[PDB]
């Protein structure tokens, strides 16, 4: 239950959940995206 | 002009599932051809394996035959 | 024992290979749904308009 | 000696084949853990989104 602690460990809780930037945030996911795309992870 | 339920979830889902087949399969053409060059040799190889038995048991089987024959004569 | 032990090898490229043309086959499948389901959200969307 | 000898021989011949390049497995593995330290990555950059 990761997506559920943290997002509640994460909701002070307003300074938490407004001092990240939403560029940052869109920047860090396109690049997630985009390692994702060739990434293939596997347990070999 | 830009572009039943869960029709759409599950297309979704094995679009998903597409991608996490990153593994580039365009060359499966020349992947059947290998696989059925490999299965050729191994149809050989079985092949040789069992007349190689054969060769070993029936070249002593037929040798004491011989000596048999050839010795009281 | 090298072809028992390459055999997982084998077993893995027969997967990779089902698999790719299972999955081709449902990416066919899933563009022609969404293909039905997009005509039928035009036709509603055009009534709607 | 002899016998002992032709059978080191044919032993040591064995094991040789046995890790001939001990290289493409190590190749294959150095590749997966890249692939799962991108990943790991990935997941990072996940659960800040």
């Amino acid at each position: 239950e990761s997506e559920i602690k943290d997002a509640e460990t994460s909701c002070l809780s307003e300074d938490e959940l407004r001092e990240l930037d939403v560029e940052l945030i869109e920047s860090k996911i396109n690049e997630l995206s985009y390692y994702v795309e060739e990434t293939n992870v596997d347990i070999g | 002009e830009d572009l039943d339920t869960y029709r759409e979830r599950s297309k979704q889902l094995n679009e998903k599932f597409q991608e996490l087949r990153k593994k580039v399969n365009p060359n499966i053409m020349n992947m059947i051809e290998n696989v059925e060059k490999k299965e050729a040799a191994l149809k050989t190889m079985i092949k040789t394996i069992e007349k190689d038995k054969m060769k070993i048991q029936e070249t002593i089987s037929k040798l004491n035959e011989y000596k048999r024959e050839t010795l009281v004569k | 024992l090298l072809t028992e032990e390459i055999e997982p090898k084998l077993e893995k490229l027969r997967n990779e290979k089902r698999m790719f043309l299972e999955f081709q086959s449902t990416q066919t499948d899933l563009e022609k749904t969404e293909r039905i389901v997009v005509s039928y959200e035009y036709y509603n969307i055009k009534h709607k308009h | 000696m002899g016998q002992i000898e032709n059978l080191n021989e044919v032993c040591l011949e064995k094991e040789n084949r046995f890790e001939i390049v001990d290289r493409e497995k190590n190749s294959l593995e150095s590749g997966k853990e890249t692939a799962l330290e991108f990943l790991e990555k990935e997941k990072q950059l996940t659960l800040l989104r």
